[PDB]
RNA sequence: AGUUCAAGAGGGCGUGAAACCGUUAAGAGGUAAACGGGUGGGGUCCGCGCAGUCCGCCCGGAGGAUUCAACCCGGCGGCGUCCGGCCGUGCCGGUGGGCGGAUCUUGGGACCGCCCCCGGCCGGCGACCGGCCGCCGCCGGGCGCACUUCCACCGUGGCGG
RNA sequence: UGGAAUGCGAGUGCCUAGUGGGCCACUUUUGGGAAGCAGAACUGGCGCUGCGGGAUGAACCGAACGCCGGGUUAAAGCGC
RNA sequence: AAAUGGAUGGCGCUGGAGCGUCGGGCCCAUACCCGGCCGUCGCCGGCAGUCGGAACGGAACGGGACGGGAGCGUCGGGCCCCGCGGAGCCUACGCCGCGACGAGUAGGAGGGCCGCUGCGGUGAGCCUUGAAGCCUAGGGCGCGGGCCCGGGUGGAGCCGC
């Protein structure tokens, strides 16, 4: 094994942006949020939003 | 929208169970727990679920309420029903059929709630 | 009592031999684990008489009948009570068999429970 | 990723898609290119015309910098400026005519691939092309020399 | 060696090369150690400009 | 008995290739369509959306101006399965009805000033489930880099392809076989 | 005999495989063994094996307890030009005072395109909210006090699986 | 009047591994007394292929192969 | 006339078990026919119509005259009802139907809920009431790669998606 070897990869900036967004759209629908197993019940909001 | 969702937790769950050429889906509110678009009770804004009560006898009907899908606190109205067998099945129906809440999924209520009432009624060897 | 299937369908299978690998019966480092024999001289490749004889798909098995067990149920691993509960609405095809690493406390629930769930358990008498 | 790849599915067969006749040696032919007028003077000549020889003459000491031209075409000319400017000069009613400082975006000299819209333009630039000051002309524009 | 189509290539390879190669693992290290430089210096000639 | 099983297996997209959720309903949407409708205009549109990006390839919008100007082709919608691009060559566009899977920014703002409406697929298939009133647009599919080096052998007497050449200059494969003052020159 | 939870941890001592060997038990043995396919015999183990099913409806016998059906009160849901707030395209009026522009200047300005906001008009509910008015459903309480309803038993009961 | 019969769905692009020692037989055929010798043509085959028959056998005769039950054949057989 | 003793395959066969020409029976292949099961390939194959009213071969409107009727001038007939109710389905990467086919070295491709080690998430996972590992005449699953469970040993970690 050599230290040479490629360790390191670069994304678009504008794909890393799109990922960023569609995670952002992911984390405001409650069953997509269950399904990480959040425990998300009693929450008033999905989209918490405290002062 | 239902079937965007579906297509994001079709294979990737915290409640999917493959096992020994099976699947299954561990979701508060899916009747028969099968990973299935149809009997999902995450992904769609009117779905029922049937638990035992939080006492041995009875049988808590859950519904989702069509305001406030963003809101989980609010969005599931559950009523204890402890009757006899034959009035808790009709009630069950009557819930799912008259107000067309969900048609779909009539006998799969009716069915797990049979299971519910017997499993409750005492074991005798 | 002992809890039956919907349906108890008559099971053939095509062959209950297992395949062994060729010439392990002469050697102790030729385990019996199932290899194709890629020889340019191989015989049991080469399809002989007399021979061992090589794994196809024409053996395989009715796909009504596929992984059923002699009872008529298909098996679950289970190793929790919730995991329990996701058979009950399957409780005619499907029966639960309880891991081995389990303990004994916990094998007493999962028993106890799958009995008023009407879940058939395949392994109930394990660790008594 | 390896577990993708060829070598996975190729355990148990004796040889690793390399064939039990010729094997997998060393370097059966040459080394690199090596043989390209000998052995492999077909695949040379049938992939790579005008391989081996020498043509034109050389030149010491080439500094790309002064060989410098860009070049523009006529279809392209009204991309650098502003559609605001084209619009308006249109709708001018005057002989008034917007400036292209071709040199300002970038490009030295002007082609005249394309066509021009029915609107004067003064075009400045070091070099143009005979069919490019013959189709600003045509149009009412000028062209207008650079150093 | 040449298969069908494909391009002549003279890849520089025939010189030793593994015993010279130039990693990059400690370029995050020297870009850290370039901005303290920068920001020490800034302080050092405080009132002046430190361009 | 007596047959040959080299050709059984055709070979074709029965599916997108890709792992798109959203191209992924689209193709469940018109999946449905060419089944229970007897139009070959969803057809089409199914097959075109399982092929491959370099079988999709962009529609400029100078092009769609120039087939959607043909003769009897007013007020139909231009349906390109692939992206529209905008191009700069062209100065004034009118207006039109263009349904695409992606539409570039500056070609969407184009369509869009001039008064033009741009659709998606599940809109298309709403405001016409058969495919009336369309005409159904491809971009250049041979247009690409790889077709110049495609064909008959450059070293072969009347060959016009392009060879694979590492950089271009009079010292990169221009003395034999391409002079008759060097060998030859076919 | 003793220590230790354990000497199946006893100073090259965690676990302790295979090759090879000793012993016990069982079986066999003149074509070297070993192998594939069929059976047959014997043996170890396994089957809450050893009087064999379990569900639904109906029919009787006798027992128990009552809510049921309907009606009244309260609570919660589901559905739909009636109203209001939103989300908005387009469309005008700007306190706008904003960002840009290879537009004009007579840096400051004017002009244009958008962006947001204000007011008026204009379309649609689904990852977007309320309020009346009905219709339907469920739950709690009351009344309903027995030819209704429900719960268990028996019949070697009938139909379906 | 889709201008003979019969049969069949075609066309086309890119990338491409292994191979580039062969051998046998009917017929034809060159050298050699000849050879299980050397060299050719056509087709089939073995090599890559097991199965029934030729006692045995790379190539002969029959026939080509997913796991099975019934029936029937091929070539070859039916004293043991 | 050829060298170990030996080969119509052997034993043997002579009203034939020899030679030639013929008949009728009969026996056998992985070939042929029928049937079952597995897979592959093909059908621009079917299913979003989950409905108690629902379904292929035409429907929807308004003018005049008419006959079959319910009514006794209305074609209203998504609204129907002494039952208020009607199995399963559709992980659409799912499910279902029909037809044909299945040899393989070198080699190519696909699938793998086959296997090994480590990482990011997840299983309100497992574990001193016993992890890994090892042994097994035990119960089984899968065409197979392998895997699950029972029992013994062991003593601290391990696995599923």
């Amino acid at each position: 094994t050599k230290t040479w070897r490629r360790w390191h990869r670069r994304v678009n900036t504008t794909q890393k942006r799109y990922a960023i967004c569609s995670a952002l759209a992911a984390s405001a629908l409650p069953a997509l949020v269950m399904s990480k197993g959040h425990r998300i019940e009693e929450v008033p909001e999905l989209p918490l939003v405290v002062e | 929208s239902a079937h965007l969702q579906w297509m994001v937790v079709r294979n990737c769950s915290s409640f999917l169970i493959k096992r020994n050429k099976q699947t299954y889906s561990t979701e508060p509110n899916n009747l028969k727990a099968r990973n299935s678009f149809r009997y999902n009770g995450l992904i769609h804004r009117k779905t029922v679920g049937v638990e035992p009560a939080a006492d041995g006898k009875g049988v808590v009907v859950v519904m989702k309420r069509r305001s406030g899908q963003r809101k989980p606190a609010t969005s599931y109205v559950r009523t204890t029903i402890n009757k006899n067998a034959r009035a808790t099945l009709s009630s069950i129906r009557h819930m799912i059929r008259k107000n067309k809440y969900r048609p779909d999924l009539r006998m799969a209520a009716i069915r797990r709630a049979s299971a519910i009432l017997r499993s409750q009624k005492p074991v005798v060897v | 009592a002992a809890l039956r299937p919907l349906v108890k369908p008559k099971i053939v299978k095509k062959r209950t031999k297992k395949f062994i690998r060729h010439q392990s019966d002469r050697y102790v480092k030729i385990k019996r684990n199932w290899r194709k024999p890629r020889g340019i001289d191989n015989r049991v490749r080469r399809r002989f008489k007399g021979q061992i004889l090589m794994p196809n798909i024409g053996y395989g098995s009715n796909k009504k009948t596929k992984h059923m067990l002699p009872s008529g149920f298909r098996k679950f691993l289970v190793h929790n009570v919730k995991e329990l509960e996701v058979l009950l609405m399957c409780n005619k095809s499907y029966c639960a068999e309880i891991a081995h690493n389990v303990s004994s406390k916990n094998r007493k629930a999962i028993v106890e429970r799958a009995a008023q769930l009407a879940i058939r358990v395949t392994n109930p008498n394990a660790r008594l | 990723p390896s577990r993708l790849r060829k070598t996975r599915k190729l355990r148990g067969h004796v040889s690793h898609g390399h064939g039990r006749i010729g094997k997998h040696r060393k370097h059966p032919g040459g080394r690199g290119n090596a043989g390209g007028m000998h052995h492999h003077r077909i695949n040379f000549d049938k992939y790579h015309p005008g391989y081996f020889g020498k043509v034109g003459m050389r030149h010491y000491h080439l500094k790309r910098n002064q060989s410098f031209c860009p070049t523009v075409n006529l279809d392209k000319l009204w991309t650098l400026v502003s559609e605001q400017t084209r619009v308006n000069a249109a709708k001018n009613k005057t002989g008034v005519a917007p400036i292209i400082d071709v040199v300002r975006s970038g490009y030295y000299k002007v082609l005249g691939k394309g066509k021009l819209p029915k609107q004067p333009v003064i075009v400045k630039a070091k070099f143009f092309s005979r069919r490019a000051e013959e189709k600003i002309k045509g149009v009412g524009g000028a062209c207008v020399l650079v150093a | 060696a040449p298969s069908r189509n494909g391009m002549i290539l003279k890849p520089h390879f025939h010189k030793d090369w593994q015993q010279r190669v130039d990693t990059w693992f400690n370029q995050p290290a020297r870009k850290i150690r370039r901005r303290k430089a920068r920001q020490a210096k800034a302080r050092r000639i405080a009132p002046r400009p430190a361009s | 008995v007596d047959i040959r099983h080299n050709k059984d297996r055709k070979v074709r997209r029965k599916e997108p290739k890709s792992q798109d959720i959203y191209l992924r309903l689209l193709v469940k949407l018109y999946r449905f369509l060419a089944r229970r409708t007897n139009s070959t205009f969803n057809q089409v549109v199914l097959k075109r959306l399982f092929m491959s990006r370099t079988n999709r390839p962009p529609l400029s919008l100078s092009r769609m101006i120039r087939k959607m100007k043909l003769p009897g082709r007013e007020n139909k919608t231009a349906v390109v399965v692939g992206t529209v691009t905008d191009d700069v060559r062209i100065l004034e566009v009118p207006k039109l009805k263009v349904c695409a899977l992606r539409v570039s920014s500056r070609a969407r703002s184009r369509i869009l000033k001039a008064g033009g409406k741009i659709l998606t697929f599940d809109q298309l298939a709403l405001e016409s489930p058969k495919g009336r009133g369309t005409v159904l647009l491809s971009g250049p599919r041979k247009g690409r880099e790889v077709y110049r080096h495609f064909g008959k052998a450059p070293g072969t007497p009347h060959s016009h392809t392009k060879p694979y050449v590492r950089s271009k200059g009079r010292k990169f494969e221009r003395a034999r076989g391409r002079r008759a003052s060097r060998g030859y020159k076919n």
